[PDB]
């Protein structure tokens, strides 16, 4: 045992002790036994936010055209320098343009931006944000990310996917680079910091299956097919709830499988905006210890999928104490899409197959064409046999490596 | 067989309002009726040290033997303490305010017999 | 000190304490000093499962043709999908083969496959596995692996070393593929899921020395001179137990070296088979808190090599809560090779040099040719420093970069 | 709460307990709540030392030609092989020349190489240490780092900076190597294993901002222009202690910025030399868990920049504990530069712009051509604006890609 | 040898339901019959700050030394005290509403003596 | 001096089989010889909420003052507790079933004087 | 003041060697002179598991509220508990065999008034 | 009310220097003037096994129920125990050595009522 | 029943100032009234060993068994000891400076009865 240690108050010598909970400021520990983190060292948040380079810094807005809406230096609402661009338009798009003194190569080149919503209003709260090059010939390529509320609210980056291209379009004679919006009654959005990512390598697909339905057992063959790797994004809660939820033998079976991997989605599904952060904050730790019970264990449970897609920079915060990465929804092609490098590991969408496969095809077409990844989902209950399968047999028989997410972020 | 209440020893307690910067509570044995103490709290209105001293004297502090016992900072209670003292074995708890500013300090415990 | 934290049962508040063990249920820690962990959060068992693109898949047995032996397929135990082929043999070898409808270009292609031993009898309880690749003019290249009992009880995935080239041999030119065995009395082998991995890098070598003995010192003063890294498979009983073993000093002199790293070898040698699953924990256990008190840290003491080379996958299961990677044992050129990316850290081997240095020296000069890793091996008392010196210079003259276990995984 | 735990000695079973410091031999935890390492599981001191393969190994002194000063085996004070080369010279400077026996080609190839300073005396205490390359015209390239006291006390592994060419030099045909010093009246240091390391990727730049002045905020400004990353290598016990210093809440405030990262410096910038070790390790210590307390977090807060640029195997040794990589201080060009891939993460220094920018745009420039990673650093409070623009400007320019510690350290 | 019984001294409990935001339970150890109280457990139904108070007055408090113990957050005992206060010392428990909303205080320990 | 053998204070449980599922055991102190108890023991057959009430009536529980003091999940023993309780203070403990079916509650402790 | 020495109240055992596998050691608080029980040590020569039963009967174990304390595994000791029963509350400690053989257990504690 | 200062009771030891390798102390309670010890140090001069037995004899150890308690490894002090053991129960408790060499093994304790 | 105030037995210390770089406090039993002592703290100015020995001589210490039960470092104190010493088995407690000055030691505990 040895004598009681060094100090004033309670001291303690002890042999062994079991506790429900521990607090310790200080804690030596000569051998740990503690696999199963909750709290995770890492934060991610801004690790990614300075990979590759400045293409434009928007701190000399003259470069710049207003083709469409209108352009101004915001001086105090500022991501990164002296100034950032607000973009302001009024029963209109915005379409602001740069042309390059020279012609530009952007071969295997991703895009990325700073965005922060202020006012998007009309039709849609929201709006597609493009990022568009144009070729001395006039052909446009377009990628493009969303602009939407809750993700919006504060400053943060935008990994943009393919969406379009010309016929004929050369990439190695870039004259113009244009940023531009869909049409609303009011559009106030800031950007800054335009980056540019090396994205040569090879396409890449990611799967996953949200929400823990029986038919991630059909899923799981299908998919299987062809060794592409499906996440699992869990609830623990919703195992044995109903016959039309997984067991929890079902789901541990599932796990056993080798191109099925499970990530946090949180114990009961609470989604940002339903719940107080808080609230949200014990179903993410819960639903980490939960599925790290189920032997879910480190890399793979360190990635999470918002609830109903929900998020903004308040849970991202209180999620980078748990999670290193998190997903949110779409459902067009160009919202599958990253380049392979990310600038933020916390902002990027996933394309759903729930209402057809078309975009997500599409997506896994344009990953393997374009260099890019694809991240794609649904929910078993929504998609038939026939849908997976053609899905799988697209992303079999594309020039794609499909992936898991642990090895999406050890990219990083 | 015989059924008694036990109901626990004497009551101690030293405190001091105001305790400037360097000053301190001297606690002392001497105030104890059975001449002896045994302080198992210590609510510090801000950071101390708490010092165990040895008096050549048989009633006042003229220091022998000093040890310091351990600093505590900021505001809170020192629970579950038995710093022990007495009259006859001439030992002082002296208390001294680290803060930087005038704090409270209020220190409790029983009496033990010499 | 506080007051009591909320809650029944014994609660306590304390300054300081001390304990010999604690058992936590959570426990917050504000300042952790804990560096020597035994048990890892990362579990290695499936992450790299799904690396590379499928090639043959085995959802329908229609394209390959039975040579010799038999081939049916399995829909109740299934790897990958919706079956895996059982390959069954009587008094013969079993060769499939899978004609390409267009001629396949593999260079710097590594290859992997799922496998289970079933039943093999006769010479031999264990047989040679070769996927063999061959040309337009009948030229094979031929990558194996081992169909060994333990290892082969359930389901893993071998990394096919280069065994074997016809000469001229066109990789560019590959018209069919073969999965072939040794003849035996008895096959029953259950395959899956063939993949394909770039390997297009440089060649590497990993040279590992076990069990202790004293021949470790002139074993580093020789691969020392041509900086390459050695790592002892250490079990730390056996320092100081006779003028045969390392004494204590001596070991953390020779881990002092730049070149030389610790790898767990279990406290007092325990293999699989010879002692219960509990027992050779313990050992694991034991093993790694012993050399991290010899200073033995992190990246390397994440790794374990297998007593005698014995395992399964009861013994991987175990192992993966305190290892990330092991490596069994082979006599032949094949054993240490895999390609530089593996898709299993746990059923590789490594070739034995104690015997003559004729089938490492052949991995070496193979690691250089086709780009792969050699994983090397010995007992530094079965080799002459004559010996030493002959695969130390073989190494250095080669076109492979010698690396650390750690290297390796971190590649991975 | 359960019955006591098994054992004699005084057990105990809690629900909740709080304490102030816990020590424990085991420790079980079922969820740990421990984002905050003090202690880190990875030594790093030798995990890069083996990197790439051995160019020039010493164990054959006969290859060598002492052209000025003199050359002899070290055969007792070895760091790899059976021998080192010691170098010594009185009043002059040696000079060591190996002649290749074909034209060596080193495109792309970044050196290293190992090094322990006996004595030096004249000027000065230390010396550049050069590697030189020279081609068939008799074309110079060279490579430097410094012989110091201190970081030269005991072995450990230089990376070479590029420091000047001569025109016309041809990297393709390269005929002899030398390695030289400066003059001085007495040198005695001992040279083994140099390395050849790939370094054909991207040149890089690091960043770093030392002792949290307040001219840190126009810093972050003017780099930010740029989207540079900015490491403040921070003392926390700095903040709020002056006007000079940055207030707790504007560090907060920069750190909270994508570009702005900080580095642990020490709580109270104690340095090598000044204070003993055990004080040193206790301002590590506590400089690692105010910044931690500031948000500071595992991949950032795992690094370290050397007080005052003072340093000793016995500082890397205890920084290991805590730090992964460390960083001295140098007034020149290649004092900023090191090959892309490190053999030492404690023995690489960073060039100051304090005196003048020359020197650090220099390094940018010859980061870009030589496709070298540069450290560049200053106080702000020694820096103006106009200079500060000017790097940045010189940084943006150039073909390297600014990047973080983190990045740099992830990429070994 | 003689055998005795023990049984432990006088029970001590001060309660308050429906203590409004900012109010308190004032545990004053006049209450006791032996004019000292321990207090183990605080049965908190939401958070309350705990304060330990010397009175300038034998009777009635007017605060000198006052120090903040400790916070306790939502609802729950701190169970295994030993807060301490006497009437000839002066000293009081204040147990502070900080919930936002009323809640119920139960504090229950034990008599010592003086 | 005198030597005397203490052996301890009288033994107090109150016990349940087969609580149904909402329903609970009720810890009055009136049963105490004493009229005051310390509960150190709940041996809990499945999940329980235990909860400390003050009554307004002397002699019945009508609820002024209560506070849920801790949740207790499955099967096992909360050791080690000082949870109090008297008569004279109005002072129950009510261990309620919260397992979704029937269980066993058994508490222990020890009769403290009033 | 009067000085007396108090030696502690009235050790407690049972004891069975060679429980054979499913078998139970029934500490029975009859068996103690006071009627009432604290087990303070289980020493188990094997796998145990401990239960706290309560009897209909009062002299008899005919099962009413029966709890599983805890399991313990391999050999060792359970020290520090305070497991308590009483011959008036019918309540009995069994500590059944799980080792798959015979093992001995040693149980000791203090007796306690009723 | 009667004040008595109350003085803790019989100090407990057994001894022995230089026990041989695979020899034992025995600590008998019959050699307590109670007939019953508690031990709550063990200091350990080098590795020891510690046992718990019942003898089939009331005054000689033929050992019926035997349990090994716990290993200590190296030197130290196994402070905080209560291994109990009587007479009356024929209960010893035995720290063998198992350092390899001779060493000096001393237990402390308590007396304890039968 | 009957009610009696229980006041803590007799305070125990031993000290010394300016103790030598490898001199010892010798704590000795004998000093004690009633020649048993359990020391509680030791309060060290600088880094000691702490030995329990037994001595052949029933009035000197003459080193029989001797255990170093632990070593503290620098200046603080080790609070909630229960290392135990008597006359009449000869049991000696030796604080020795390690420190490489003078100290000052202060270790204090309660008597305790043979
Ligand atoms: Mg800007
Ligand atoms: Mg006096
Ligand atoms: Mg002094
Ligand atoms: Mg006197
Ligand atoms: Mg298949
Ligand atoms: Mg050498
Ligand atoms: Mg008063
Ligand atoms: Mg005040
Ligand atoms: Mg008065
Ligand atoms: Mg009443
Ligand atoms: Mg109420
Ligand atoms: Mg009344
Ligand atoms: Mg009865
Ligand atoms: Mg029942
Ligand atoms: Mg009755
Ligand atoms: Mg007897
Ligand atoms: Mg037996
Ligand atoms: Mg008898
Ligand atoms: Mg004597
Ligand atoms: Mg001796
Ligand atoms: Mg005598
Ligand atoms: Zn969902
Ligand atoms: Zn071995
Ligand atoms: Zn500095």
């Amino acid at each position: 045992t040895g004598l009681n240690p060094d100090g004033l108050g309670r001291t303690a010598a002890f042999s062994n002790t079991s506790a429900e909970s521990v607090s310790a400021v200080d804690a030596t520990i000569d051998r740990l036994y503690a696999q199963d983190r909750i709290e995770i060292p890492t934060d991610s948040r801004q690790l990614f936010s300075t990979r590759g380079t400045v293409l434009r810094n928007f701190e000399d807005l003259s470069g710049w055209t207003a083709n469409i809406g209108s352009l101004s230096a915001e001086t105090s609402d500022v991501y990164v320098g002296s100034q950032s661009a607000r973009l302001t338009a009024s029963s209109s798009a915005v379409d602001i343009r740069y042309s390059f003194g020279t012609a530009q190569d952007f071969t295997g080149k991703g895009f990325s931006m700073a965005l922060k919503r202020i006012d998007v209003s009309g039709s849609s709260d929201s709006t597609p944000i493009k990022i568009r090059l144009v070729d001395g010939n006039t052909n446009y390529r377009t990628f493009s990310a969303r602009c939407r509320p809750g993700g919006g609210d504060e400053w943060g980056r935008r990994d943009f996917g393919f969406e379009s291209e010309d016929t004929g379009f050369d990439v190695t004679n870039v004259q113009t680079m244009t940023v531009t919006t869909n049409s609303r009654s009011s559009i106030d959005i800031l950007v800054d910091d335009i980056r540019v990512v090396d994205s040569s390598g090879t396409g890449q697909v990611i799967v996953t299956i949200d929400d823990v339905h029986t038919g991630d057992k059909t899923a799981a063959e299908v998919f299987g097919r062809y060794g592409i790797p499906i996440g699992l994004a869990a609830n623990a809660k919703f195992l044995d709830q109903s016959s039309s939820k997984l067991t929890t033998q079902e789901f541990k079976d599932l796990l056993a499988k080798p191109h099925v991997y499970a990530v946090n989605h949180g114990y009961n599904h609470y989604d940002y905006g339903s719940y107080s952060i808080d609230e949200i904050e014990d179903d993410v730790i819960r639903g980490k210890y939960e599925l790290q019970d189920l032997g879910v264990r480190e890399p793979n449970i360190n990635h999470y999928v918002y609830p109903s897609g929900n998020y903004a920079q308040e849970s991202i915060d209180m999620l980078s104490n748990y999670h290193v990465m998190s997903w949110g929804t779409g459902a067009e092609s160009f919202d599958a899409l990253t380049p392979n490098q990310l600038t933020s590991p916390w902002h990027n969408l996933r394309c759903s197959f729930d209402s057809g496969t078309a975009e997500a095809e599409q997506a896994v077409n344009d990953a393997a064409t374009y260099n890019q990844t694809a991240h794609i989902y649904f929910h078993s209950d929504n998609v038939t046999q026939s849908e997976m399968e053609s899905v799988a047999q697209t992303i079999n028989s594309a020039d794609v490596t499909p992936i898991t997410l642990m090895d999406f972020y050890n990219q990083q | 067989t015989d059924t008694i209440v036990n109901v626990q020893g004497s009551f101690f307690s030293a405190s001091a309002s105001g305790v400037a910067d360097t000053e301190s509570l001297l606690i002392d044995p001497q105030d104890a009726k059975f001449g002896a103490i045994e302080i198992h709290n210590i609510a510090h209105g801000g950071s101390v040290d708490v010092e165990l001293l040895t008096s050549s004297d048989d009633t006042e502090l003229v220091e022998d033997a000093a040890v310091t016992l351990d600093s505590f900072t900021g505001e809170g209670i020192s629970q579950g303490n038995q710093i022990e003292a007495s009259d006859n074995t001439n030992t002082y708890i002296r208390i001294t305010n680290t803060s930087g500013g005038a704090i409270d300090i209020i220190a409790t415990g029983r009496e033990v017999s010499q």
